[PDB]
RNA sequence: GCCACAGAGCA
DNA sequence: TATTTTTTTGCCTTCCGAAAATTTTG
DNA sequence: CAAAATTTTCGGAAGGCATGCTCTGTGGC
């Protein structure tokens, strides 16, 4: 879950602005680039 | 004169610019059109009829801005004043220093043209609520943190600090330092004890924060 | 699966001397390095260090 | 009062490899000292070899207390921790 | 007289105009001057770079002399393919500039970033650095490896 | 630090020179057996 | 030649790093619990794995 | 100033003396050279190397246009080549290069 | 460039083996004199160490 | 035995 | 006793008059 | 306002420092 700087949730329209970079983003971009990784490999079964 | 006039008024039209965004990004009440003056319009209103600097009608003052007044409630009015003297004399600033006591703002920006003397350089601390800050036209020519090399440094609110503490359970003197009259802290404006928030991005991960407490 | 165990796997151990292996895969390389004599971008008359 | 429980841990339940070898020299230090051991040891007469089998199949009765820098602790049955 | 400056920076040895691969022209210069060489008018502020890294502090701050040194050293471990991992260079890097400054790895350096005094001794001016804690009288805590 | 006795300015001006223990300078034994080399802080100490 | 310039700074950057540890919340600190990194190359990954 | 004097070829040097008025002196014998009313002067020719014209080539195959050029008193030419030039920053106008094609004397009004 | 019989297998080798007379020295570093081994022994009058 | 000096080995 | 050579190079900070610059008196 | 005290700057001199381990032989008190 992403808390702002004070140290309560962030709301869905300002997920990503740069003031609310916290220390798990590194694991969030692994897994968001796993699923591009699978997203690929289906696409590719989409295609053929 | 082109160059004795022309490039002056262009120099000192990009300080206005620089001035008006280090402003603007402390939370301060600028409007966005107002950063793009275009150099007709500021000749046209700043200058003079025979094409002089008016180094004396630029000067204003700002107030905080109702979000930024939400998160820093003692956050009070500036004035930022542009030194028609070439050399800043003791007289000049002990007269902004006694504007600035005498109006009640709470800091003030002196921006000065050349050098600024060891003798008035000993004003700012003279004023016991109040801040004074001094900053160089040649300084101010083209805005730091708009570099690339500069990263984004957000400054936190009291609240956010104990968060931050509370979060990573450590005391405040063991946080990474930044000095002031750091060019960064010089143009955040950040006091001792304030914790800024650098927004890092590295090419092995991509942005990640770190943090600084000021010295 | 894999990817998953892959990286639980690949985070910094606590306790780990990081300070003294960054130090020594720094001061390694140095050996190795033989001299050569570097120009910048085709110009043959600056050669930077 | 620095012992944070047991629901609360926020650690990594998985052993280090300095965590291994300290559990390895410890019981190797014990079994040199005529400690008991709970394997069915196959003629094996080195205590490291010992305590090598009985990290194996988790028979070893110690705790790994984790100091956080702030000063509070944590515990790890060594058992439950995952090499 | 005729070794007076009249234009120009005091500081830059020289200049030359560079043709890249794009074609794009880039003026890199000799010298010590970036806040005059990114004050320039037709120069590009928000894009000059220098490769001397206290400069960069002086001008731009602490976090961009963090970055000259990261680009600096990965650029010289990378000229001759040594192949080094960049998590160590930024570990040197937040080594170098995380007590508000540019210390360097010299005996000045550590004689700032480290209170311990038994470290010190152990590596240059013993004397001098057991005496002058002896005069001041300061406590070191048995923490550090050395 | 003046909260201790030995925190003043005079302890740093020499009234009183601990000789050292001779078990850090010995006397070293030489090959001939009636005369033994001593060390120069032995020597310096009896200068003093 | 090289060996003594080589050796030299390798001493000097060991004796400038060899107090950094990764502390069990993730954060590398000297040994007087002051932090260098918040998380170690800002993902807290290792090198080695 | 090079000069030796005549009498022991030691070096002269210039005394402003009792009268105020400046003299050629020998400070090893007695001789001075009175400089009332000649001008002694020693010119040191600095070395003057070729330089290629920066703005030279650019203007040739371009648009003219009509603008006098500053010299009115000397001749009356109103055609003159023109060209633009980005020197400056890209949110100050483009400066603008002229020449006149009677009487050269090129100039950049803005 | 000749051909050589393995003395292990007895078959040809499949590729012709460079063969011939070199000069060769034998040097003065000889493991006699380099191998050392200490255990316990002498200690230093001063530091107490070996 | 102490102290310097000199040469030699491995990148 | 008083003739009389060097035998690495680069970098660094602290100290300290000297001089330049600025402030301060009369 | 110009003398006069004060503060800052700018040079030149003075110390400090410069890979690791290992093996012999010779000389002098
Ligand atoms: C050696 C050189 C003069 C040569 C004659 C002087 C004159 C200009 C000086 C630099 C500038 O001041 C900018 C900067 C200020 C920082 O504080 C310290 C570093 C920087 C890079 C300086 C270093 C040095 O001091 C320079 C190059
Ligand atoms: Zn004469
Ligand atoms: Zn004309």
């Amino acid at each position: 879950v992403r808390y702002d700087n004070s140290g309560c949730l962030v709301k869905r329209e300002d997920l990503n602005k740069a003031e609310y970079v916290d220390q798990y983003d590194a694991e969030r971009d692994f897994y968001h680039s796993l699923r591009e990784y699978i997203n690929g490999k289906a696409t590719a079964l989409a295609n053929l | 004169m082109d160059q004795e006039n022309e490039r002056n008024i262009s120099r000192l039209w990009r300080a206005f610019r620089t001035v008006k965004e280090m402003v603007k990004d402390r939370g301060y009440f600028i409007t966005q059109e107002e950063v793009e003056l275009p150099l007709e319009d500021f000749k046209a209103k700043y200058c003079d009829s025979m094409g002089r600097p008016q180094r004396k009608m630029m000067s204003f003052q700002a107030n905080p801005t109702e979000e930024s007044i939400s998160k820093f409630p003692d956050m009070g009015s500036l004035w930022v004043e542009f030194c028609d003297e070439p050399s800043v004399g003791v007289k000049t600033m002990k007269t902004f220093v006694i504007h600035i006591q005498e109006k009640n703002f709470q800091t003030g920006i002196f921006v000065y043209q050349n050098n600024i003397t060891p003798s008035a350089m000993k004003l700012v601390p003279s004023i016991p609520p109040a801040t004074i800050e001094t900053f160089n036209e040649a300084a101010l020519v083209v805005n730091i943190t708009h570099h690339e090399l500069v990263p984004k440094h957000i400054r936190l609110s009291s609240d956010e600090k104990r968060e931050l503490l509370k979060r990573y359970r450590l005391k405040e003197s063991q946080l990474p330092r930044i000095q002031r009259a750091d060019p960064v802290a010089l143009y955040l404006g950040l006091k001792r004890g304030e914790v800024v928030k650098i927004i890092r991005k590295s090419e092995t991960s991509g942005r990640y924060a770190s943090y600084r407490i000021c010295m | 699966e894999i990817a998953l165990f892959k990286y639980r796997k690949a985070r910094l151990e606590p306790g780990t001397a990081i300070g003294a292996i960054g130090a020594q895969s720094i001061g390694e390389p140095g050996t190795q390095m033989t001299l050569k004599t570097f120009h910048f971008a085709g110009v043959a008359s600056m050669n930077v260090t | 009062e620095k012992a944070i429980p047991k629901d609360q841990r926020a650690t990594t339940p998985y052993m280090t490899k300095y965590e291994r070898a300290r559990i390895l020299g410890t019981r190797a230090l014990q079994i040199s000292m005529n400690a008991p051991v709970f394997v069915d040891l196959e003629g094996e007469t080195d205590p490291l070899r010992i305590a090598m089998k009985e990290l194996a199949e988790k028979k070893i009765p110690l705790v790994i207390r984790r100091y956080l820098p702030d000063g509070s602790f944590e515990d790890w049955s060594v058992e439950e921790l995952i090499v | 007289l005729p070794d007076v400056v009249v234009k120009g920076l005091p500081d830059i040895s020289r200049a030359v105009i560079n043709i890249r691969d794009d074609g794009k022209r880039e003026l890199l210069v000799e010298g010590y001057g970036l806040r005059d060489v990114m004050c320039t008018d037709g120069v590009i502020g928000s894009r000059t770079t220098t490769n001397h890294v206290l400069e960069v502090f002086s001008v731009l701050g602490i976090e961009a002399a963090r970055y000259s040194i990261i680009r600096e050293i990965n650029y010289t471990m990378s000229n001759h393919g040594m192949s080094v991992d960049p998590r160590h260079i930024q570990l040197l890097g937040d080594v170098m500039t995380y007590k508000g400054e540019v210390l360097g790895i010299t005996r000045f350096g550590l004689s700032k970033m480290r209170d311990s005094v038994l470290q010190l001794a152990s590596f240059e001016k013993t004397t001098d650095h057991l005496f002058d804690a002896a005069f001041y009288m300061k406590k070191d805590a048995v923490e550090g490896v050395s | 630090d003046a909260t201790v006795p030995s925190g003043r300015p005079e302890t740093y001006i020499w009234r009183y020179l601990p000789a050292p223990p001779v078990c850090i300078r010995p006397s070293v034994m030489m090959q001939d057996s009636p005369a033994s080399n001593e060390d120069d802080l032995t020597v310096k100490l009896t200068e003093i | 030649v090289k060996t003594a310039e080589t050796g030299y700074m390798s001493r000097r950057l060991m004796k400038s790093l060899e107090d950094l540890s990764c502390q069990y919340d993730n954060t590398v600190r000297t040994s007087a619990n002051g932090i260098v990194q918040f998380t170690y190359g800002g993902d807290g990954l290792d090198p080695l794995e | 100033m090079l000069s030796f004097c005549p009498s022991c070829n030691n070096m002269l040097l210039i005394t402003s003396g009792d009268s105020g008025v400046y003299t050629l002196a020998c400070r090893s014998c007695p001789y001075e050279f009175p400089i009332e009313g000649i001008e002694i002067y020693d010119r040191k020719k600095l070395p003057r190397k070729e330089v290629d014209d920066v703005l030279g080539g650019g203007w040739d195959n371009v648009d003219q246009t009509k603008t006098q050029c500053p010299n009115y008193d000397t001749c009356g030419g109103e055609s003159a080549y023109f060209f633009q030039l980005q020197i400056r920053s890209a949110d100050e106008p483009m400066t603008t290069f002229y020449k006149c094609v009677n009487c050269g004397h090129r100039w950049k009004e803005n | 460039k000749d051909m050589l019989y393995s003395g292990i297998t007895g078959e040809c080798l499949q590729a012709y083996i460079f063969f011939g007379p070199i000069y060769y020295q034998k040097l003065k570093h000889m493991v006699l004199d380099k191998m050392h081994a200490r255990a316990r022994g002498p200690r230093a009058v001063l530091t107490r160490q070996p």
